[PDB]
């Protein structure tokens, strides 16, 4: 699965707090799927596969 | 001295004519359409060696 981390974005000041950040995560392009399943709203450490 | 007729009378004819048509048609649609193509699997891989 992928890494959920923080990270601060470049160009920001340095004493705002952080913000969350990915490792290598894949989104996948739903060909004949899309808008049939909800990937926006998807927490990606997937739980509940079915 | 003889002349002739002003027109000559013709034989008159009666003509019948009948067109008939019959057209039959059955169309039917039925069962379950399913998808045929759908997503496959991913893998992605990322580092940072320096």
């Amino acid at each position: 699965g992928p890494r959920n981390v923080a990270t601060i974005p470049l160009g920001q000041d340095l004493t705002q707090p952080p913000v969350a950040g990915t490792g290598v995560r894949v989104t996948p392009p739903l060909g004949s799927l899309n808008g049939a399943i909800d990937l926006a709203n998807l927490a990606r450490p997937i739980a509940g596969t079915t | 001295l003889a002349t002739p007729s002003p027109f000559d009378m013709e034989k008159m004819v009666w003509l019948d004519v009948n067109i008939l048509e019959i057209r039959k048609s059955v169309l039917e649609n039925f069962g379950v359409d399913w998808s045929k193509q759908i997503p496959g699997p991913f893998a992605a891989f990322g580092k940072d060696f320096v």
